[PDB]
RNA sequence: AAAAAUAACAAUACAGGACUCUUUCGAGGCCCUGUAAUUGGAAUGAGUCCACUUUAAAUCCUUUAACGAGGAUCCAUUGGAGGGCAAGUCUGGUCGCAGCAGCCGCGGUAAUUCCAGCUCCAAUAGCGUAUAUUAAAGUUGCUGCAGUUAAAAAGCUCGUA
RNA sequence: CAGACACCAUGGUGCACCUGACUCCU
């Protein structure tokens, strides 16, 4: 018999806001495009269906000067599956400590990817709108859109971040080296972030350039400090 | 970015910039608006609403956007002596 | 390099012995076969129970 | 990179790739014939032939066991060749002029595990199936 | 003279994770092994291809409209699609089990003297049904809407009404002879 | 190459998952599926077989009177578990031996690499090997390679094709 | 920043090892 429990602590305007029903989505700062600094925020706005996946543990060294000194570089990623997935790196001494480090990590970590269709248009969406790309070591990561009931025809590693983005119909083709897997996912990670940073014709309709709601609700904010 | 004709596919839409004609994404950090008070016309005690101008991180790491707001708020108003 | 001389074949297979296991139930082979393979796997009581294991594991 | 590009230049890349290609190393051996004239297979996928000993190999470093192969001459080939024997206690079913059924092993051309120089095996030990004669499914009759 | 293959083969040989997925299609469906799943497998990658080759095609083509609502009615005379959605959009969302529920074990064991997918395959093996005044020996035997209108008893099947052949005599001598005392 | 068998099916019981009762326990409660003793009707050709059939004659096929399953059956295999690579941090032996191991690799005694047992996995009337070739391979790069330092700008320049 | 500077060879071997959960029931 043990269990777990959770205090909120805001350290920010947004945490603030956050608790106090203000900033309601991850949507809205991504709208925003803010930084967040508590992991919690993430949790106090979906707390569900976000998959950690430890990649690897992979054991690293560096040598001393008495013998060696290792830790474990744990690669940890969360994602659910409606186009938000994060990612986490913790290079601890201990398995479970990299584990759980990255896993925070990769909570606060969460980004969005936008998924959109094949040549669809419409049908809630199944992949991307547009071909994505991305380089982490000279590995490059390709994607390549697919039409429904195809599937996600990747290597293993994409095949998995495909997944938790929502993107169920891809294609791949990728060259560099053969077996440094982390340079796998890292360089897949940009191809997806790589998703709103095309500008489709559907974007060109521009915004209001919203105003910033650490003065939106400045008042609000006074709790301690405003 | 939307689908079929009042069907929305995307999960938000993204900010802007007026100065590269440029998108602010998800996270962007410098990447913010610059709300400017109007402030007003002779009779003073300034109104209310600040002028909004969204300022991305890339025209910031380039160094523009003293001239681009100088390009938005010399060019539109309101801005004594201009 | 030029060696040529063989020393001991089946040097372990001599002290190393085999038998044999009955079946009590057959090997059911086919059709029932890989049809016994689902419905065993889960549906006995259906699974509630336990956690790191595989079928042959002492892990 | 680096070429010329126009619209004369499929003259061009019909010799340019080739002749590129002809610097592989698997596209060279390949089409020189070698691996038919070094090697008894590449035109053959099992070949049949006549045991000329029985060879007792100690391994080279590492992997410090006995390898205990066997040499063949085959009989559409002609070549006087050296198999590995696997099936632990079935160099036994071995003798000389024991007319084998020999293949490549596993590399197709050069020398495979701690052993060099020798890259064939034996299917058929007296051409009456060895892998049967370590199952026990055949006996040698001979 | 022309033969083909009516199974495939996945280029990865170990993926576990669909090696019991395979494992489960067999088990909900009463397979007899992978062959089973692989022969639909092989079948509808050839559908969504087919249904993406003639989205991708200029509209009124008849190689698109005349062979694609060929390919809209052959795909709903077996009842597998519907053709109240009948475009080539939803043909890229069919599966493997549309077809599997449209075979003949399903439909016995949906309808029928089957207690379990196990016992569906055996009416069919041991031809204890007529789909029509047909014997019909074929567990994937993919059926139509008017085939799940006909599955009966055989008449080779004596019990639910046929000629005796040598089982319910035996299963009579069960009685006469098993209890006849010789 | 095609179809796809070597038996289901319940009953029984347990082992439970909802469930209902119960404060829960526990009981009731099926879906059951393994396993039990079994089977119970219920089957089926795999057969055998009159017969009709078949075709040049046949032959097989299908048609079949009739027979042909409660069990260890009428009784599937071929490959793998050290990783890659699924499934033995099994059990025994072996002790860098014997062997294994495409590759990365075990074995030098408390062998997860042997050799076996057992268990498991894999496909399956096939499965495995050999060799061959196609892809994977953007390691021939037309799409679409790389050429400072990993392979790769000629010693430099004119200069024709 | 700005005083004086010689030869000196060799040498060798195993273990850095791939996941999560908290019904101690107090």
């Amino acid at each position: 018999g043990k269990a777990g429990d959770k205090e909120w602590l805001p350290v920010t305007k947004l945490g603030r806001l956050v608790k106090d029903m203000k900033i309601k989505s991850l949507e809205e700062i991504y709208l925003f495009s803010l930084p967040i600094k508590e992991s919690e925020i993430i949790d106090f706005f979906l707390g569900a269906a976000l998959k950690d996946k430890v990649l690897k543990i992979m054991p690293v060294q560096k040598q001393t000067q008495a013998g060696q000194r290792t830790r474990f570089k744990a690669f940890v990623a969360i994602g659910d599956y409606n186009g938000h997935v994060g990612l986490g790196m913790k290079c601890s001494k201990e398995v479970a400590t990299a584990i759980r480090g990255a896993i925070i990590l990769a909570k606060l970590s969460i980004v969005p990817v936008r998924r959109g269709y094949w040549g669809n248009k419409i049908g809630k969406p199944h992949t991307v709108r547009c071909k994505v790309t991305g380089r982490c070591g000279s590995v490059l990561v390709r994607l390549i859109p697919a039409p429904r009931g195809t599937g996600i025809i990747s290597a293993p590693v994409p095949k998995k971040l495909l997944l938790m983005a929502g993107i169920d119909d891809c294609y791949t083709s990728a060259g560099g080296c053969t077996a440094t897997l982390g340079n796998f996912a890292k360089a897949t990670f940009d191809a997806i972030s790589k998703t709103y940073s095309y500008l489709t014709p559907d974007l060109w309709k521009e915004t209001v350039f919203t105003k910033s709601p650490y003065q939106e609700f400045t008042d609000h904010l006074v709790k301690t400090h405003t | 970015m939307q689908s079929n004709a009042g069907e929305f596919v995307d999960l938000y839409v993204p900010r802007k910039c007026s100065a590269s004609n440029r998108i602010i994404g998800a996270k962007d950090h410098a990447s913010i608006p610059m709300n400017v008070a109007e402030v007003d016309k002779v009779t003073g005690r300034f109104n209310g609403q600040s002028k909004t101008y969204a300022i991305c991180g890339a025209i910031r790491r380039m160094g523009e956007s003293d001239d681009s707001i100088l390009r938005l708020a010399k060019s539109h108003g309101i801005v004594s002596q201009n | 390099k030029v060696h040529g001389s063989l020393a001991r074949v089946g040097k372990v297979r001599g002290q190393t012995l085999k038998v044999a296991k009955q079946e009590k139930k057959k090997k059911r082979t086919g059709r029932a076969k890989r049809r016994m393979q689902y419905n065993r796997r889960f549906v006995n009581v259906v699974p509630t129970f336990g956690k790191k294991k595989g079928p042959n594991a002492n892990s | 990179m680096g070429k010329c590009r126009g619209l004369r230049t499929a003259r061009k890349l019909r010799s340019h790739r080739r002749d590129q290609k002809w610097h592989d190393k698997q596209y060279k051996k390949a089409h020189l014939g070698t691996a038919l004239k070094a090697n008894p297979f590449g035109g053959a996928s099992h070949a049949k032939g006549i045991v000329l000993e029985k060879v007792g190999v100690e391994a080279k470093q590492p992997n410090s066991a006995i390898r205990k192969c066997v040499r063949v001459q085959l009989i559409k080939n002609g070549k006087k060749i050296t198999a590995f024997v696997p099936n632990d206690g079935c160099l036994n079913f071995i003798e000389e002029n024991d007319e084998v059924l020999v293949a490549g092993f596993g590399r197709k051309g050069h020398a495979v595990g701690d052993i060099p120089g020798v890259r064939f095996k034996v299917v058929k030990v007296a051409n009456v199936s060895l892998l049967a004669l370590y199952k026990g499914k055949k006996e040698r009759p001979r | 003279w022309v033969c083909r293959k009516t199974y495939v083969t996945p280029r990865r040989p170990f993926e576990k994770s669909r090696l019991d997925q395979e494992l489960k299609l067999i088990g909900e469906y009463g397979l007899r092994n992978k062959r089973e799943v692989w022969r639909v497998k092989f079948t509808l990658a050839k559908i969504r291809k087919a249904a993406r080759e003639l989205l991708t095609l200029d509209e009124k083509d008849p190689r698109r409209l005349f062979e694609g609502n060929a390919l809209l009615r052959r795909l709903v005379r077996i009842g597998v699609l519907d053709e109240g959605k009948m475009k080539l959009d939803y043909i890229l969302g069919l599966k493997i089990e549309d077809f599997l529920e449209r075979r003949l074990q399903t439909q016995v064991f949906k309808l029928g003297l089957a207690k379990s997918i196990h016992h569906a395959r055996v009416l069919i093996r041991q031809r204890h049904i007529r789909v029509r005044k047909q014997v019909v020996n074929i567990p994937s035997f993919i059926v139509r809407l008017d085939s799940q209108k006909h599955i009966d008893f055989s008449l080779r099947s004596p019990y639910g009404g046929g000629r005796p052949g040598r089982v319910k005599r035996k299963n009579a001598k069960k009685g006469q002879g098993g209890a006849g005392a010789g």
